[PDB]
């Protein structure tokens, strides 16, 4: 038999373990609303022609007042945010920042360090494994839309078994003609165009008709534990952001395309569950990088 | 009382929740119908069978044909022990019954033998359909098996068979056999020749009772299949689940024959309904009597329960027609007071307890009235059921009923049933030796008569099959159910005044050719001897049955007479679906034909397959 | 005021979906041919039948051999369409005779009285007429129905056939013997999915009289309804002649079907036709679309739409129930535009019986107005403002069929050799009337102990050179057996003796119109009637001197307004037991006294 | 002629006929707005050392005071929110919630129940139907961005039609390599990478050459009319929870990747201008569902 599998599940590098206790979550989160009114603070100055308002946000957020000759790099909080993302990533990545600063930057503003009181879909659909027969050639391509294309050659027609994972909430299959598709020991239904499988349910087997190819598109969704705070569009802007600044740039890593990718991937690893809590928290720290960065280019 | 454990699926209902029809909806066209307690449905299916049975069977020839069909019986040279005359009218009776049903029941063993040959050779494909279709329903599964054997008669569906079904095979209807015969005259103990003349030519009335409760059930190969198809693993087991039930439906066609020729009245299958039938309170009561097997079933629907009895139909000489129970489902109530309807059963007794089963099953599920009309459309018109869920639960319980791990066995039963018979020829023998004398008797109890097999009987060939101007017609030897030496003969008529009229005979490997020229009188053409077993070796081989074609020119009419070399020979114990496993035969050759208008005369005898080349299996390779 | 009880007793029932009323009929359409045509009898006549065909001189490659299983099991089916078809059209051309001399009643009653119901103007038609046939009901029909009408039933003529015989790389003579026996599975699955229907006059009457107003107009109207049926039989023919399994109709319903939310499908596939109809019933609304059986490309059996009622959709899923229609695809298009208009007065079950009816046992619904709007559309779709162009379809369906015959047969040719693709898809089986066939005659007339046997010569759907021919049997040694062709001038009577093979009696040529000059007249059919005594079997032989001789264009309403043609002189007789040498011969009407046509006096 | 189709806009089951009328869309518009200041309130709070603004938005919301030890579900408003979003996805789905509640809740604030202030653009690619000849196969897949791919395997250049239906604005199609399409009638233009499409100009034919396949990339917009309170982004969020908590559970329905699918497949079909004014009344109700159970998130 053969085996397919998606390509952003493969060897999932190991993330940090260091700025994980309760005074490193309150200094993410402090980050996270201080850039957020420094942010806004700058579209009111622009608004207001004056440069006051913005200079009141800097000073709370840098701990400095900005100064025209200077580059307005961000601060202390500005390095401190940069060296744990770095952190975050990898465990290679060294830690240099001292707690004694975290605990410091973590006293400017009073917010919970609850990174889990609320949720968030992520669209990355997990294909754990496409075992195919022979003389049957299957390709999967895409992310957030994964396209398998399947073609039999063979005499008659074939099985396929698709394995969705044990993680993902729900799967949806579309097929460009009418297909069937069940689960391991139950009847084949008629033809239908699209289903909806819970992943949990178990492997499914797919009959494959001898004659023209059948592509099948499948969006999956599943839900992971956030902060109230979380915005996926800032985190998506941050991880660009951050991966093109070169803050990932380590030995032994692995890219992704997005940051759904990355904590969906890191879900269907061992210690899946500690792995996506680190995860979380970098999501936070790329949504504070984002505005910081957009009010304060460098 | 019997609890079988089967998985079944589950059945939803016509008429819903409520159990009851809205009226004039699509689902109450569809119910349904009770073609037994109406009379204007049950008047009407006796007229389209006596129609079917004048059309094909037609009386006037029957009787004219009596007297060709005598000559050709005593120039069959028997032992004085063993003459069949049909001057005898008692003889000529059960001769027209034996020659009917024997013609039925061995259409259906050549129509079978063809099915497991078309299986054979698309055994790959076979095998795939049965692996993978494992979840699918049983008339599903058959219908895909039919369509890609390539075989003749596709169509499972009850149209479907009713529609391609032969002359032959048309169920014998027993009151028109029975018509314009003088029953009843009197000698006054007058012992001359002239008075004995008179006395051979009735019958007494114990016959034409007998023959006005007869009703022959004739089953064919594609309903046989759905059964076989419900656990099979590979084509090999499915071969041989045909086999077994197919070796049971030909033991219980001779036990059938044998209760008309022992001297006892075949009792009638009826039901009981009330005298006037109210609203929510009626019950209905069924008692089958097969004639052609071992074993009774009664049926009872009181409201929305069902109740059955599997009796003995051996043993019941005691002021009953029941014997004791083999198999209770709960309580049957026989003394219940209503009025008393008749009718003929034309399924088997495993399919009616294969179908009661199903339905107590499912007696919540659905309604009274769906109990009512799925029991009576299949126990009257061997109509199966509409509803697919339904259907294929009847077939789960019908391959259990058939098999190795059945709650009851039948070769015990029907070894019984023969003992129980044969006792009362003797009996009854014994009695109307006292009454009336010894030549008396042996009118009215013929010692020939034993069974379908047993007995030495005749089966006219119908050909359609032209090779060059020669009609072919084909009769397959065997299978038996006995051991012993038998022989055959072929009786050839043509309008020439010289004939040249040939014959051959298919084994495993080779056949054998040969040419006779008597025409207008019995010629013998074979002799076998068959083992215990029912194997005969033919030529060095062990077969079970073999292929017999006649080819002739201008012909009229053929006809193939078996007999045994000894009277009442003894049965083989039935086969099972363990011992058709167990060895493996090839009926494969048995398509092959000659040419006879292109024979020379050093192709006749018995010549190997590989003498010849690919092909032409008439000219012998030089 | 009533119970209601009486109203569920007459309701119509489901034909199709009910398993119960499935089995019933299909029993005795198998019982009625059973009875009028065995499979012994046909057997047994095999070998006379083939002599019969041999001894007429034929060209090669233009003659056919029913010692090949395909050759005989395609004339068997031949000659029982033909002599159903042949059979109505006599009755036809009677029917017409009778009108024609009343014309003046016939146009009183056309005119005066238009409230009534077609079946009350039908029924005061026939009586005026004095036809042989005064019943326009279902059972009136039935009861009224000769030996040859009865529709041929597909698996009762496949019974009992050799199928599939395998020889492997053999040239040798006696191989291609016991090849020829055989028959290829193709032609049994064809042959177990055939049905004919052959309509009565009476049935047509109906439609042709519910418009019109003169006694012309009702002719012509029957004389254009019977010329679209006999190309449709034609059609029917050369399906089951190619090497094509052809569709056979079927109803689709749920696999558990609800009271309240319940549909049904219906996919008519007339084998006698050029276009097909599928019938959708959800809720009280009906939407019907006609296909095109030709073309089909792709997998799918239904071509291109050539008339919409809605949206149908054939993709359904739900147990699938066969039949075989009794009604022509005009009729079934008849019925459903009537219960399209009038679904709205109607329950669900009104509307499923009454079409399941109609399409399984050829019944009328008993509603006066659902009855008359069927017929105003049956007569629509036959007359020349039609929403269909038939002529255009029919001539495709021809087109379609004789190109899948040559591809069928050059894709095998390649897989075996010629003479193995000859013996299994034949050349010389185009066409119903374009083939070579025979009519077994039947006679009950007998003059001065001469037995009559009519023969009708003509309506031709082809133009060329065809040949008539008769084989007499009788069980004298030596007989004298007369001919007489009966046309509009006069008659032709001619004598033979030779008995027990086929003598040639006509030659004749028609044009491209289908109109023969017979001795200086244009006639478009002509009687042909046989005196023999003590007769046992008469059979007229047909056949054309070119094989697949081209087609004629099928008439209209106004083609046959333009040219009328007298059929009253079909109805005489003659006495040849009174005839004399020189009364032997081609003599018109003038010569012969007043009611003795058998001088000349 | 094969015919080729999209997959999410074959078979469009019914959608609901309850809670339609003006005092049920005041619900869900006070519903969203009462579910947006709830968010808010738990941020101020979060923010803060006190839980008196907390406490004052879920009173409101859930018309009983917060509780420790209690699982802050969100009270009646949640409940017949939760009911009113299956009515509204099936026919099927029964309607329990009574109108007095219903007209009890919409009385917490003031808005109006306008569902037309403005539009929205959605952009699911809607492909009716593609004609191909016999020699040549053509394969569609995607629904944001439909790919057709097309293979010309005869002799000669085939002729495909595309149609597009008359509902989408603009289409924009896009091919691997150059290729030629005009509308019905109308001569070839030369081969150029991108056409600019009104679908309502007709059935569009494009050349297919023999040789390579040609992938043709199609993306169209529509225009909805929907409240100004509409958001895209909290109306899919809120679609794929409602899946996942079985809020779309029910008999005989099809199922949608995103509600760009669900809405332009009932756009499509007959009384599709009926059917999207339900759809855009549960678009509003998937909006407050999202931010309802964010901010109390449930088991």
């Amino acid at each position: 038999a053969n085996r397919a599998t998606s390509a952003f599940l493969d060897n999932p590098h190991p993330v940090g373990v260091n700025y994980v206790d309760e005074g490193s979550r309150q200094f993410v989160a402090v980050a996270e609303l201080l850039a957020s009114k420094l942010i806004d603070s700058s579209r009111e100055s622009d608004e207001s022609n004056s440069d006051v308002p913005f200079v009141q946000a800097y000073s709370k957020f840098a701990d400095d007042n900005p100064r025209h000759l200077r580059v307005k790099t961000g601060g202390k909080m500005a390095n401190a945010l940069t060296n744990v993302i770095r952190s975050y990533y990898s465990i290679n990545a060294p830690a240099i920042v001292p707690q004694v600063e975290i605990d410091r930057l973590a006293s400017k503003a009073t917010v919970s360090g609850d990174m889990y009181n609320s949720y968030a879909i992520f669209n990355s659909v997990p294909i754990v494994e496409v075992l195919s027969p022979a003389r049957t050639t299957v390709s999967i391509v895409g992310s957030d839309r994964a396209d398998v294309t399947m073609l039999n050659t063979g005499a008659g027609a074939a099985n396929i078994t698709f394995n969705f994972g044990q993680i993902a909430e729900t799967v949806i299959l579309k097929g460009s003609v009418p297909f069937q598709l069940a689960r391991l020991n139950q009847p084949m239904p008629a033809a239908r165009f699209t289903y909806k499988l819970r992943p949990l349910d178990g492997p499914f087997i797919v009959v494959l008709p001898v004659g023209n190819p059948l592509v099948i598109s499948a969006t999956a969704a599943t839900r992971i534990q956030v902060p109230l705070a979380f915005n996926k569009a800032l985190v998506e802007s941050g991880f660009q952001t951050a991966m093109n600044d070169g803050l990932f740039d380590i030995q032994n890593v692995n890219y992704y395309s997005s940051f759904d990718e990355f904590i969906i991937s890191q879900y269907h690893a061992q210690d899946g569950i500690n792995r996506v809590s680190t995860c979380v928290i970098l999501g936070l720290a790329l949504q504070a990088y984002d505005q910081m960065r957009r009010a304060l280019p460098v | 009382a019997y609890s079988s454990g089967l998985s079944q699926n589950s059945i939803i209902s016509l008429t819903g929740n409520d159990r009851t029809v809205a009226d004039g909806t699509f689902n109450s066209m569809i119910m349904p119908r009770a073609v037994i307690a109406n009379e204007r449905e049950h008047f009407m299916k006796t007229r389209i069978d006596k129609i079917e049975h004048d059309l094909n069977r037609s009386a006037k020839q029957e009787m004219m044909d009596r007297q060709s069909l005598a000559e050709d019986y005593n120039a069959l040279n028997l032992a004085v022990g063993q003459e069949i005359k049909l001057d005898i009218a008692t003889q000529h009776q059960l001769n027209r019954l034996g020659s009917a049903m024997y013609k039925a029941d061995h259409e259906r063993e050549t129509e079978l033998t063809d099915l497991i040959n078309r299986i054979r050779e698309n055994e790959v494909t076979v095998n795939g359909i049965l692996e993978n279709q494992k979840a699918i329903t049983a008339a599903e599964r058959a219908d895909l098996l039919l369509e890609v054997v390539a075989s003749t008669a596709k169509s499972v569906s009850a149209a479907g068979r009713a529609a391609a079904d032969g002359s032959g095979v048309v169920p014998v209807f027993g009151p028109s056999v029975a018509n314009g015969i003088k029953v009843g005259i009197d000698i006054a103990d007058s012992v001359a020749e002239a008075a004995i003349a008179v006395k051979e030519s009735g019958i007494i009335t114990q016959l034409n009772d007998v023959y006005h409760a007869f009703q022959s059930v004739h089953v064919a190969p594609n309903d046989v299949i759905k059964p076989a198809a419900v656990v099979a693993g590979t084509s090999t087991e499915l071969i041989g689940n045909l086999q077994a039930i197919y070796s049971r439906l030909r033991s219980h066609s001779d036990i059938g024959f044998k209760k008309a020729t022992v001297g006892d009245v075949i009792p009638n299958s009826y039901m009981i309904k009330p005298v006037n039938s109210t609203e929510y309170a009626s019950w209905q009561l069924y008692v089958i009597h097969p004639v052609q097997g071992s074993l009774g079933l009664v049926v009872q629907l009181m409201g929305d329960a069902l109740t059955y009895n599997v009796f003995a139909q051996y043993g019941n000489t005691s002021a009953s027609e029941f014997g004791k129970t083999v198999l209770t489902g709960g309580a049957t109530n026989t003394a219940l007071e209503g009025t008393k309807v008749k009718f003929q059963t034309k399924v088997t007794a495993q399919q009616a307890l294969a179908l009661t089963m199903a339905l107590k099953d499912a007696a919540s599920m659905l309604s009274q009235g769906e109990l009512i009309g799925y029991f009576e459309q299949y126990i009257n018109l061997a109509l199966e059921p509409d509803n697919l869920s339904l259907q294929d639960n009847m077939h789960k319980y019908h391959h259990l009923l058939t098999s190795q791990n059945s709650p009851i066995d039948w070769n015990y039963h029907d070894e019984e049933m023969h003992k129980w018979l044969d006792s009362r020829k003797t009996t009854n023998y014994d009695a109307m030796q006292k009454k009336d004398g010894t030549v008396i008797a042996d009118i009215h109890i013929p010692k020939v008569f034993n069974d379908l097999r047993n007995t030495t009987l005749h089966c006219k060939l119908e050909g359609k099959q032209t090779i060059a101007g020669y009609t072919v017609y084909e009769y397959l030897i065997g299978p038996w159910a006995h051991y012993g030496d038998i022989d055959y003969s072929v009786v050839v008529d043509t309008l020439n005044e010289e004939t040249k009229w040939y014959c051959e005979v298919i084994g495993i490997d080779g056949h054998l050719l040969i040419e006779k020229s008597v025409q207008h009188k019995p010629e013998k053409i074979l002799e076998l001897t068959v083992n215990d077993s029912g194997v005969t070796s033919f030529n060095g081989r062990n077969h079970d049955r073999l292929k017999l074609k006649v080819y002739v020119k201008d012909s009229l009419s053929v006809k193939v007479f078996r007999n045994w070399i000894g009277i009442n020979a003894p049965r083989v114990k039935t086969k099972m679906f363990n011992d058709h496993i167990g060895v493996k035969y090839d009926y494969s050759h048995f398509d092959k034909n000659i040419s006879p208008a292109h024979l020379t005369l050093t192709d006749l005898g018995w010549h190997t397959w590989d003498q010849y080349n690919a092909g032409n299996w008439t000219n012998i390779k030089p």
